[PDB]
């Protein structure tokens, strides 16, 4: 579970990173694919993968967007997340072991970019964070 | 493993830019702290049930800078990396029992060390080659079947 | 999330089992540290750690005992086995990729005294089951 | 691996005496229904998402024999799974991008329809032999680097 503490330091990087998320989103994702290309076959109708192609801008605005109301239901996510948890599941099908890639991916994205937030602390906590979301979006899959 | 110049030429350049002491003792430290159940694997390096003390604790900072030497022995030996870790894949298999998952965590710790370090110059596709060389690593320190 | 149908399943299964439990667990625990050696290590105090070893009988029943109470404690596991989850985290530091291990070496002792009650619709309600288990001895952790 | 004479006589021991057909069919559907994200990789086999479904899939009992005979060579090479599995890593990677967790989820689902169909026989000395040999297995099929 997330205490007080991840939760405040989860609410105060998302604060930060205002300016930059659509295109913290976009980079993430274009990590992803490049980095760990057995996602690709998820988007294989986005002929530019690159970050600055206009679907993975695009999508990766959702994506950030996805994450502001995990943000917005930190503390029940599992019911907060139940509708993207079944379009993963049953509408896209995902193998939920990727949910974790992804996580990763935003994780690195974000080092590159704020570094003097990744205290081990802070990163503690962002781990703890991503890690329930992808159980809460894992829930519906059976 | 087949290695593209891009590929020999990023990694030699990313370990071209690491401090080895500071990079591995963070690298170490983080690991600690973000996944503590790792620390049992440690139970000869002092105390450990703290932050302030694993950030602190001077065998922490020595373990992680042996780790890195090991990593700049795989750069320095790109085409027989399975070889060149077949001791240290019995040690910390046969000897010390170590989850396989573990190698996935330590490495996603270094990464995000070294993103931190490196910036805007850690591009998805220096990360992608950082990452295959860490899967090519990781897979010649586990258990060998073959 | 267990629906109540899996819960149902799982508690009827406890029930099938009672007379052989004891028995069962012995043999499990056997399972784990033969097929998967890397559990040994927690338990290098044992003399003996073949089935019908005392003190493996002995710590067979208590594992049974904890998979009896989170049984009881179905609604809520992380709740009921807040302090096994402790132990193992701060007294033992077991590893929680162990915690799968175990689960998978039950369910193959079940397997070959109860075959009948193995239907893949059943086998999904008793790994759902201990993968709640799981998640519930590792909450501690962090 | 090195295989004791225990091993090799338990691992044919055991494949003699299970029905392909009937045995990599049930293991199949075992695992599309007990881990049912793994249907995603086989989304050209139809009807396939209630249980009966996958049950009386007649794409899906052809796959799961198809399973037992590639296990099959293996029994045959025990010497040399790596490369009888060349192909078929290639295959489950390269084309199918396969994440390598669910080689582990079948395999598990095997060993439970294995021993309920051995009871009694399937000892823990001889579930220790076959899991050993379903690590070789799974390695040898997952992405190669090296
Ligand atoms: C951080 C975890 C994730 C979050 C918060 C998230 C969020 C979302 C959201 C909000 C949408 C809806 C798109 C729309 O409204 O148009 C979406 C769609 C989608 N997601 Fe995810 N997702 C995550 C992880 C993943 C992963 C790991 C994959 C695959 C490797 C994936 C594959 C997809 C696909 C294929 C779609 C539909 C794409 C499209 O409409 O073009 N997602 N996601
Ligand atoms: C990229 C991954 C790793 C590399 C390159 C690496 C490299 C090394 C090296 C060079 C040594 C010294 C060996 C010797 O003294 O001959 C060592 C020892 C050791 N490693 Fe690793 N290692 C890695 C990951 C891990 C992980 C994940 C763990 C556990 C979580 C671990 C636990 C240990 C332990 C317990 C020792 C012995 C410590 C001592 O007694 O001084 N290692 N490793
Ligand atoms: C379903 C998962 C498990 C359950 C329900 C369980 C339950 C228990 C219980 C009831 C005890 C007794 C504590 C007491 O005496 O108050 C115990 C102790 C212990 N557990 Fe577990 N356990 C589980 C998994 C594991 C695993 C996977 C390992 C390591 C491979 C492990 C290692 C230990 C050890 C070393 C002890 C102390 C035994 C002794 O001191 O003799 N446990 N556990
Ligand atoms: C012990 C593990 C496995 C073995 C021995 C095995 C073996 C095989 C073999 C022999 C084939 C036929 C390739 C050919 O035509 O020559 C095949 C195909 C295939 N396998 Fe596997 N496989 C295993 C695990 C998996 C898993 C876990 C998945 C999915 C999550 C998977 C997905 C597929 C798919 C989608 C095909 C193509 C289906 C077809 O048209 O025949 N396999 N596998």
């Amino acid at each position: 579970s997330l205490s007080s503490k991840d939760k405040d330091a989860v609410k105060a990087l998302w604060g930060k990173i205002a300016d930059k998320a659509e295109e913290i989103g976009a980079d993430a994702l274009g990590r992803m694919l490049a980095v760990y290309p057995q996602t690709k076959t998820y988007f294989s109708h986005w002929k530019d993968l690159s970050p600055g192609s206009a679907p993975v801008n695009k999508h990766g605005k959702t994506i950030m967007g996805g994450l502001v109301d995990a943000v917005a239901s930190i503390d029940d996510l599992n019911a907060g997340l139940l509708a993207l948890s079944e379009l993963h599941a049953f509408t896209l099908r995902v193998d939920p072991a990727n949910f974790k890639i992804l996580s990763h991916c935003i994780l690195v994205q974000l080092a590159v970019k704020f570094p003097k937030d990744f205290t081990p602390e802070v990163h503690l906590s962002y781990d703890k964070f991503f890690s329930a979301v992808a159980r809460a979006l894992a829930e519906k899959y059976r | 493993v087949v290695w593209t110049d891009f590929e020999r030429a990023t990694i030699a350049d990313i370990f071209s830019k690491l401090d080895y002491e500071a990079v591995g003792g963070a690298t170490l430290a983080r690991c600690l702290i973000v996944y503590p159940w790792t620390q049992r694997y440690f139970g000869n390096f002092g105390n450990l049930y703290n932050a302030a003390a694993i950030m602190g604790n001077p065998m922490i900072a020595k373990h992680g800078t042996t780790i890195l030497h090991g990593l700049d022995r795989a750069v320095k030996n790109m085409d027989n990396i399975k070889a060149t870790y077949a001791e240290l894949s019995v040690l910390h298999s046969e000897k010390l029992h170590v989850d396989p998952d573990n190698f996935k965590l330590l490495s996603d710790c270094l990464t995000i060390v070294v993103a931190a370090q490196l910036g805007k110059a850690f591009s998805g596709e220096v990360q992608a080659a950082f990452q295959k060389f860490l899967s090519v690593v990781v897979s010649a320190l586990g258990k060998q079947y073959h």
